C-alpha cells in the first residue's frame, strides 16, 4: 500500500506482535480447558456430522482449520511433541504460548 | 458522396473507413507520436525507458534502443505499424540507426503535415523528397572515406565507430573497456560476418567493468561424472551423433523371440554396439568429446573408463562455436578417422563465475569466435548491456564488411541538408518547399541530438548550418563541452551503410506512409 | 544569452522521482532487519506458503514488488547473494539512500548525467577507502574465520545457536576446498539436508554422506 | 577483512565528505550527498539496537575523525567502542561489492525518464 | 480554494493560504511553498531518528530567529 | 522559475551577502543584471514575510504533531 | 514529486490534474481546435456552418457568424472556452471580428506551440508577443485615416464598410442593395449609437432583395 | 537579440496567415499571394491588400476595402491578450464535474 505498491496487506510492529500473540493465545485457550486429571475432553464436528471425542491436544490442534501463521506454529509444535515423545502436547502448547504472552509484554516495555 | 457519410451505410457492423483529412490526420498524429516517444534516447545523453509490460509475467526492461522500445509496445495505429517494422527491418539490416530513422520519418512526416496544411498535393511533395533523397545519397556517398586498407587506420576507424555506437547507451559509463571488447571480439571473427560466432553470457553480480572478453572460449555445460576435469594439449572430437540408447533407423525392427536368454543376448548385442561405436570414437586419439545430443551412462562410462572428458548436450550452437574456435569438424561417423579434422586447445579446465562451472578452453586453434561475459548488478542491466554489445558487434561487422565510413555528430545530417538545400533554391515550384521541409527534417536530426544534453539546439544547429554552408563538411557536434568541433579529430564516425539505410529507409517508409488518402479498417476479431 | 533551457517537459522529472520514492520505500520497509539487533519479517504466499527471514535478497525476491525500481533493486539485493552473499539488506539500504539523496539533488538543478559520473567518482574514492582499512588475512587464521562466522549468523534467529553453528560453518568450507591454491568455493560441495524434528542444537556435519532414500531390505540397516 | 558495527560505512561518510570538499563545483554537493547516504546504515543500527540515532552516529565520526577507523556501535554495550573488541569482522569483498553494485543499480536508475506500459 | 482536495494535509495548506490571504492579501504562493519545504526538511529529520515534536521545537525556535532578524534588516517607506 | 540554475545563483548570491553585508541581494528573476532588490525597487512588506514564517510555522508544528489518522473511509456516495 | 503522479493522489473521485507538457497540450490542440473550426468562414469566399442543435427542438442555424458558432457549440475545453468567451466580447464591443480575432489567437497559440518545442520558456514568448504588441499597435495607429469632416468623403467610408461587413456575409449576394440599407439605417440615427433603435421585421417570402428600409 | 526576437518573428507569422487563410478560402494561391503582399509591405507600399474579385494584390484605396480602425484594434489587441492568458497556464486542475 502506497509508497510500497506491494499487492497485499502489511502489519508492522506492536500491532504485529500483537496479533501473534492473539493467535497464539486463542490456540492455548482451545487446549488449555484438557489438562490434567480434572480436564474434560472435546467433540469436534467435521462439517459432515463425522464426529470425533478426544482430549489429545495434538489431534485436537490437528483436527482444527487454522489460517493464522502464529497458530499453525503451535500446532506443528503438538504434531512435533507427539512424534518425538508421545506426551506432552498440551503442556507444550500452553507453555509456548504463555512464553510469547510475556515475552511479547516486555517487549512492549521496550525490551 | 463519401464511403461513410453516405445515405446507406456500406460496411458490416465494426468496420469504418477514415477518408482524406481524416486518414492523414490520423497517419500524421500516430508516426509523430511514435517519433516524439522513440527520441530522447538519442545521442550521447540518451536516456532510458521502461518497459512495464502487462502480460501474466510483466517483464521489465530498460532500455535506449528504438527498435525494442518500438516492437515491445501495443500499437494500433496503422502508421505506427509502418514505423515499427521499418525499425525492426533496420535492425534486421544493420545494428544501428533504429531509432534515427523512426526520427527521421517523423520529422518527414511532421513537416508534410505543415506541408498539406499549405494546400500542397501530397504528390509534389513525395516527388521533391525522392529529389532530395538522391541529392543526399549523393552528398552522404561523396563525403564518405574508407581505409580499410591501412591496417593501423582501420583499427583507428573501428574503434571510433564502436565508441560512437556505446556512447548512447549505458556502456558509455566504461565505453573505452567496452570498446576493445567488442573491437577484438569482431577481429577474433577473421572477416567472417557471423555473429552467432560471438556468444554472449550473461553472468549476474558483479560490476560492469568486470566483464571481459575470454581469450579461449567458455562453455555452459557439464562434464561426465567419472571424467577427467582437467585436461592439457587437449585433441577434441565434437560430434552430432546418437550416443543415447542409439536405435537402428529400420522403424519396424522389433525383437521377437521365445526365451528371455535370447532377450538377454540382444541387450548385451545392443550393449557391444555402442561400446564398438566409443571405441570408433577412441580411435581418433581424444582426450575431449562434445556432443550435440545426450551421452547415457553406458558410453559415459566407457569414456570415463579412457580418460576422455565427454562433454554432452552442447547445442547445435555450441558445437558450431566450438568447430570455430578449435578447428575440429562436427562428425557423426568415425569409420574414416583419417578425414575428421580434430579440434585442438593448450587446454580445459572448469573456471567459476559468480556461482556457477563453465568450460574453459583456452589456447584455442582458431579462435574464429567469441565468449564474452557480461556482469551487471541487475538483469535488467545485463539485457541492456547485451543489447548495446549486439548494436556494437553488428555495427562492427557491418563496417569491417564494408570499410566505409561517414563523420557523425550530426555533420552527415547537416551536410545531407545542405546538399537538399542547394537543390532545393535552383527548383523552381512547390517541389522546392518540399525540399524545403526534407533539409528541415535531416537539420531536426542533430538538433534533437543536441536537446537531448540540454544544450541551445538552434544556436549549435545554427553554427554547424553556417559552418557546412561555408565548406567545413566535418564540422559537428562536440559533445563533452557542448561546442563544434571537427568529427575527423575528436573521432566521432559512423558505418556508412548504417547512415545511407537510415536515409533511405526513413524517406522510403514516409513516402509510403504519405500516398495515402484513405484507411479502410475491418471489424476488428477481438 | 538570459534564459537557458526551458525543460518543456516534466514527466521525465515525475518518472525519476516516482523511482526515487519507490526505492526509498522498498529500503526504509527492510530497513528493520538490519543488525543483530534487527528482527525478522513474515510472508504469507498468495497460495499460504509461509515464510518468516532476515535475509534482504530473500525478503524482497519473496514480496512480489510491482514496481520498477523496486524490482531493480529487488534483483540487486540478488545480485549481491550471488557475488558476496552477505550484504543483500545493506546494499538495497544504501542504493535506496542514494536514490533518496538524488532527490534534493535534482532538486537543486543538476543533471542525472552529472549525479551518475559524480557518484562513480565517490564510488571510485570508496573502494580506495575501504581498501585502504582493510587488513589482510591468512586462510589458517581460524580465529578470523570463526569471528567472521558468528558476525555473520548475530543477524539471524540462529544466533543462540551461534557457539554450534560457527565451528560447523568453518568446518565444511574448510573440508571442501585445499586452502593453499583455493581461488574460490563452491558450495554445491557442501549439502544441506533440513529434517524436521528435534532443535536447532542438534544440526550435524556429516563428513560423510546422507540420504534421504530410503533402504529396501527389511533387516539389513546396519 | 574489515571491521563491522557500521565502522567501514561511517569511514566512507566521513572521507568522502572531506573529498567533496575538495572537489569544488557541482560534482562536491553530489558526493556530498553519496557520503549522507552512505552515513545511513550507522544510523540504522542505532536505531534498531535501541539508541539515539543522531547522537550515536555524531559520536561515530567525531571518533572516527579522531583517528579510531576501527570504531563502531556496540550493541552489548550500548554505545560507541572499538568493534574488534566484540569481535565484529566481516569480508572487505562485502562491502565493496555492496557500494559498487549500489552505485551501478543507481546510476541505471538515473538514467531513466520514462516509462511504458508495453 | 478552487483545488478539489480529499487529503485532510491539503485541506490543512488551503487553510494556510486562506489564512495568509486574510491577515494580509499577500504572500498566499510563499506560504504554501515554504510550508512544504519545511515538512520535505522534516522528513529526512525523522529519517535520521529524530522526534517529531523535537523538530517542531527546533523550527519554532529558528523562525523565532528569522522572525527578529526580519525586524532587525527590515526598512521603512 | 526564471530559468537559472538554483543552486548556483543560490549559492553566489549567499556568497555575496555573507561578504558584503547586504540582505537586498536576491534573484534578478527578471534579468536586469543587478542582484540588489534596493535598487530593482522590489519590496515586500515585513509583516508580509513574518506572517508567511510565522504562519507556515505554527502549521507545520500542527503537521508534525500528528501521528494517527482514522477517515470515515467507508468510500460512500 | 507531482499532485496527481505522487504515490497518494490528493483530490476527490472525478478529479484531475494536468502537469506542465499535459496541460500545454490540452490548451495548444483545444484552442486549434476552436480556430480550425471558425476558420473556412473568414473572407468574401468563406462558407456558412450549420448549428444543428440537438435539443427536444433541435434548432437549425446557417452562420457564417464566429460569434454566434461559437456561442452555439458544446466546449468542454478550458482554452477553448477562454477563447469562445473572448468571441463573445469582441461580439459585445463591436459587431465584427470575431472569427479574425478567434483565428488570430488559435494561430498565435499554434506558433506559441512551435516555439515552446524549440525549448523556449512562455515568458520569454510573452515578453516578445507584448514588444510585438506594442509595435503592431503603434504600426496600426500610423496606418489609420480619417475622413470624418469631409462629409461625402464620410458617406463613403461608411458605404465601402458596410459593403466589407457584408462582403463575408449571405448578403453579398445583394451586397449593395443591402449596403444602402445599412447606411441610411445608421444615418437615420443622427449620430446616436442605439442599436436598439433599429427595428429588424423579419417577414418570410419573397426575395432577399424585396428587402427594404 | 535574443528569443524574444524568434517569438517576435512568429507573432508577425500569425498576422501573415490571417490573410493567408483570407486568401486559401476562395482558392487562390495563398502563398504566393501572401508574398507578394509581404515584399510589396516591405517595400512601402502600406495601400497593397488582396484583391479578391480576380484573386490578384490591388491598392484596398482603389477598390473600396476599408475596415473600422475600432475592430481591427480589438481584434489584434483581444487575440493578443487571450494568447498571453492561455500560455501562461502549466497545469489545469480540473474538479469532479456535477
Ligand atoms: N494424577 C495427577 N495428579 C497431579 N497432576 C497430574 C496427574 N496426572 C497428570 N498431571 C499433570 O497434568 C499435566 C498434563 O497432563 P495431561 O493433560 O494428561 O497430558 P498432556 O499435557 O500431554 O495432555 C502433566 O504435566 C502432569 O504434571
Ligand atoms: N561524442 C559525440 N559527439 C557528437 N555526436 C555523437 C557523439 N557520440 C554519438 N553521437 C551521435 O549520437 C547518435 C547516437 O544514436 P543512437 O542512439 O545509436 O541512434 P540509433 O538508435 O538510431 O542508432 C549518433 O547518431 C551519433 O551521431
Ligand atoms: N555483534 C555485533 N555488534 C555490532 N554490529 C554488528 C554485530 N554483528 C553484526 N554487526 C553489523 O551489523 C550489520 C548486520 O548486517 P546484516 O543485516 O547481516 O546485513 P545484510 O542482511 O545486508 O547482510 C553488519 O553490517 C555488521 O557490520
Ligand atoms: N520583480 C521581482 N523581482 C524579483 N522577485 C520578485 C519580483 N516580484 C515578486 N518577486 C518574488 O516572488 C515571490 C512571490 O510573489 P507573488 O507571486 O507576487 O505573490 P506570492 O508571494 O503570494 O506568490 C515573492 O516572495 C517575491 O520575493
Ligand atoms: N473585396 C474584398 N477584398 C479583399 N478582402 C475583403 C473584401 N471584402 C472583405 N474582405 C475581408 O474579408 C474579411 C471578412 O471577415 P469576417 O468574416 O467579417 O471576419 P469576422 O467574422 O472576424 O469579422 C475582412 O477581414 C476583410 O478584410
Ligand atoms: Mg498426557
Ligand atoms: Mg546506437
Ligand atoms: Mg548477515
Ligand atoms: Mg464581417
Amino acid at each position: 500500500e502506497g509508497p510500497l505498491s506491494v499487492f497485499g496487506d502489511r502489519s508492522t510492529g506492536e500491532t504485529i506482535r500483537s496479533q501473534n500473540v492473539m493467535a497464539a493465545a486463542s490456540i492455548a485457550n482451545i487446549v488449555k480447558s484438557s489438562l490434567g486429571p480434572v480436564g474434560l475432553d472435546k467433540m469436534l464436528v467435521d462439517d459432515i456430522g463425522d464426529v470425533t471425542i478426544t482430549n489429545d491436544g495434538a489431534t485436537i490442534l490437528k483436527l482444527l482449520e487454522v489460517e493464522h501463521p502464529a497458530a499453525k506454529v503451535l500446532c506443528e509444535l503438538a504434531d512435533l511433541q507427539d512424534k518425538e515423545v508421545g506426551d506432552g502436547t498440551t503442556s507444550v502448547v500452553i507453555i509456548a504460548a504463555e512464553l510469547l504472552k510475556n515475552a511479547d509484554e516486555l517487549v512492549k516495555q521496550k525490551i | 458522396a463519401s464511403l461513410s457519410l453516405a445515405p446507406v451505410n456500406i460496411f458490416k457492423a465494426g468496420a469504418d473507413e477514415e477518408r482524406a483529412e481524416t486518414a492523414r490526420l490520423t497517419s500524421f498524429i500516430g508516426a509523430i507520436a511514435i517519433g516524439d516517444l522513440v527520441k530522447s534516447t538519442l545521442g550521447p545523453k540518451g536516456m532510458d525507458k521502461i518497459l512495464l509490460s502487462s502480460g501474466r509475467d510483466a517483464s521489465l526492461m530498460v532500455t535506449n534502443d528504438g527498435a525494442t522500445i518500438l516492437k515491445n509496445i501495443g500499437v494500433d495505429n496503422p502508421a505506427a505499424k509502418v514505423l515499427v517494422d521499418m525499425s525492426r527491418v533496420q535492425d534486421d539490416e544493420v545494428g544501428d540507426g533504429t531509432t534515427s530513422v523512426t526520427v527521421l520519418a517523423a520529422e518527414l512526416l511532421r513537416e508534410a503535415e505543415s506541408l498539406i496544411a499549405k494546400k500542397i498535393h501530397p504528390q509534389t511533395i513525395i516527388a521533391g523528397w525522392r529529389e532530395a533523397t538522391k541529392a543526399a545519397r549523393e552528398a552522404l556517398l561523396s563525403s564518405a572515406v574508407d581505409h580499410g586498407s591501412d591496417e593501423v587506420k582501420f583499427r583507428q576507424d573501428l574503434m571510433n565507430i564502436a565508441g560512437t555506437t556505446l556512447s548512447s547507451k549505458l556502456l558509455t559509463h566504461h565505453k573505452d573497456h567496452f570498446t576493445k571488447l567488442a573491437v577484438e571480439a569482431v577481429l577474433r571473427l577473421k572477416g567472417s560476418g557471423n555473429l552467432e560466432a560471438i556468444h554472449i553470457i550473461k553472468k549476474l553480480g558483479g560490476s560492469l567493468a568486470d566483464s571481459y572478453l575470454d581469450e579461449g572460449f567458455l562453455l555452459d555445460k557439464k562434464i561426465g561424472v567419472n571424467q577427467p576435469k582437467r585436461i592439457e594439449n587437449a585433441k577434441i572430437l565434437i560430434a552430432n551423433t546418437g550416443m543415447d540408447t542409439d536405435k537402428i533407423k529400420i522403424f519396424g525392427s522389433r525383437v521377437r523371440v521365445d526365451s528371455t536368454a535370447k532377450v538377454a543376448e540382444i541387450e548385451h548385442a545392443e550393449k557391444e554396439k555402442m561400446k564398438e561405436k566409443v571405441e570408433r570414437i577412441l580411435k581418433h586419439g581424444i582426450n575431449c568429446f562434445i556432443n550435440r545430443q545426450l551421452i547415457y551412462n553406458y558410453p559415459e562410462q566407457l569414456f570415463g573408463a579412457a580418460g576422455v572428458m565427454a562433454i554432452e548436450h552442447a547445442d547445435f550452437a555450441g558445437v558450431e562455436r566450438l568447430a570455430l574456435v578449435t578447428g575440429g569438424e562436427i562428425a557423426s561417423t568415425f569409420d574414416h578417422p583419417e578425414l575428421v579434422k580434430l579440434g585442438s586447445c593448450k587446454l580445459i579446465e572448469e573456471v567459476m563465475i559468480g556461482e556457477d562451472k563453465l568450460i574453459h578452453f583456452s589456447g584455442v586453434a582458431l579462435g574464429e569466435a567469441c565468449t564474452i561475459v557480461l556482469r551487471g548488478a541487475t538483469q535488467q542491466i545485463l539485457d541492456e548491456a547485451e543489447r548495446s554489445l549486439h548494436d556494437a558487434l553488428c555495427v562492427l561487422a557491418q563496417t569491417v564488411k564494408d570499410s566505409r565510413t561517414v563523420y557523425g555528430g550530426g555533420c552527415s545530417e547537416m551536410l545531407m541538408a545542405h546538399a537538399v538545400t542547394q537543390l532545393a533554391n535552383r527548383t523552381p515550384g512547390k517541389e522546392a518547399v518540399a525540399m524545403e521541409s526534407y533539409a528541415k527534417a535531416l537539420r531536426m536530426l542533430p538538433t534533437i541530438i543536441a536537446d537531448n544534453a540540454g544544450y541551445d539546439s538552434a544556436d549549435l544547429v545554427a553554427q554547424l548550418r553556417a559552418a557546412h554552408s561555408e565548406g567545413n563538411t566535418t564540422a559537428g557536434l562536440d559533445m563533452r563541452e557542448g561546442t563544434i568541433g571537427d568529427m575527423a579529430i575528436l573521432g566521432i564516425t559512423e558505418s556508412f551503410q548504417v547512415k545511407r539505410q537510415v536515409l533511405l529507409s526513413a524517406a522510403e517508409a514516409a513516402e509510403v506512409i504519405l500516398r495515402v488518402d484513405n484507411i479502410i479498417k475491418a471489424a476488428p476479431r477481438k | 544569452r538570459g534564459k537557458g533551457a526551458y525543460q518543456d517537459r516534466d514527466k521525465p522529472a515525475q518518472i525519476r522521482f516516482s523511482n526515487i520514492s519507490a526505492a526509498k520505500a522498498v529500503a526504509d520497509a527492510i530497513r528493520t532487519s538490519l543488525g543483530p539487533k534487527g528482527m525478522d519479517k513474515m510472508i504469507q504466499d498468495g497460495k499460504g506458503d509461509v515464510t518468516i527471514t532476515n535475509d534482504g535478497a530473500t525478503i524482497l525476491k519473496q514480496m512480489q514488488v510491482l514496481h520498477p525500481a523496486a524490482r531493480m533493486l529487488v534483483e540487486l539485493s540478488k545480485a549481491q547473494d550471488i557475488e558476496a552473499g552477505d550484504g543483500t539488506t545493506s546494499v538495497v539500504i544504501i542504493a535506496g539512500s542514494l536514490l533518496d539523496s538524488c532527490t534534493k539533488l535534482l532538486q537543486k538543478g543538476i543533471h542525472p548525467t552529472i549525479i551518475s559520473e559524480s557518484f562513480q567518482k565517490a564510488l571510485e574514492k570508496g573502494i580506495e577507502i575501504l581498501t585502504d582499512m582493510s587488513r589482510p588475512v591468512e586462510l589458517s587464521d581460524r580465529e578470523t574465520l570463526l569471528n567472521s562466522a558468528t558476525t555473520s549468523l548475530n543477524s539471524k534467529v540462529v544466533s543462540q545457536y551461534s557457539s554450534l553453528l560457527s565451528p560447523m560453518s568453518v568446518n565444511a568450507v574448510m573440508k571442501v576446498i585445499d586452502p593453499a591454491t583455493a581461488t574460490s568455493v563452491d558450495l554445491r560441495d557442501i549439502k544441506i539436508v533440513k529434517k524436521l524434528g528435534g532443535t536447532i542444537d542438534d544440526c550435524e556435519l556429516v563428513e560423510g554422506l546422507v540420504l534421504t532414500q530410503k533402504v529396501s531390505n527389511s533387516g539389513i540397516t546396519r | 577483512l574489515i571491521a563491522g558495527g557500521g565502522a567501514p560505512e561511517i569511514e566512507l561518510a566521513l572521507r568522502l565528505t572531506e573529498y567533496s570538499r575538495t572537489l569544488s563545483g557541482m560534482e562536491s554537493y553530489c558526493v556530498r550527498a553519496f557520503a549522507d547516504a552512505m552515513e545511513v546504515i550507522p544510523s540504522t543500527l542505532a536505531e534498531n539496537a535501541g539508541l539515539n540515532p543522531i547522537s550515536t552516529v555524531t559520536e561515530l565520526r567525531n571518533r572516527h575523525a579522531q583517528g579510531e577507523k576501527t570504531a563502531g556501535i556496540n550493541v552489548r554495550k550500548g554505545g560507541i567502542s572499538n568493534i574488534l573488541e566484540e569481535l565484529v569482522v566481516q569480508p572487505l569483498l562485502v562491502s565493496v561489492s555492496a557500494l559498487t553494485l549500489a552505485t551501478e543499480t543507481v546510476r541505471s536508475i538515473l538514467k531513466i525518464d520514462d516509462v511504458v506500459n508495453t | 480554494s478552487m483545488m478539489d482536495v480529499d487529503h485532510q494535509i491539503a485541506k490543512l495548506m488551503v487553510e494556510l493560504s486562506k489564512s495568509q490571504d486574510d491577515e494580509i492579501g499577500d504572500g498566499t504562493t510563499g506560504v504554501v511553498v515554504l510550508a512544504g519545504a519545511l515538512l520535505e526538511e522534516a522528513e529526512q529529520l525523522l529519517d535520521r531518528g529524530i522526534h517529531p515534536i523535537r523538530i517542531a521545537d527546533g523550527y519554532e525556535q529558528a523562525a523565532r530567529v528569522a522572525i527578529e532578524h526580519l525586524d532587525k534588516i527590515s526598512d521603512s517607506v | 522559475n526564471s530559468g537559472m540554475n538554483p543552486i548556483q545563483t543560490m549559492t553566489e548570491v549567499r556568497a555575496r551577502q555573507v561578504k558584503e553585508m547586504n540582505p537586498a541581494l536576491g534573484i534578478d528573476c527578471l534579468h536586469k543584471g543587478t542582484n540588489d532588490m534596493k535598487q530593482q525597487h522590489v519590496i515586500e512588506t515585513l509583516i508580509g514575510k513574518k506572517q508567511q514564517i510565522s504562519l507556515a510555522t505554527q502549521m507545520v508544528r500542527m503537521i508534525l504533531k500528528i501521528d494517527d489518522i482514522r477517515k470515515p473511509g467507508e468510500s460512500e456516495e
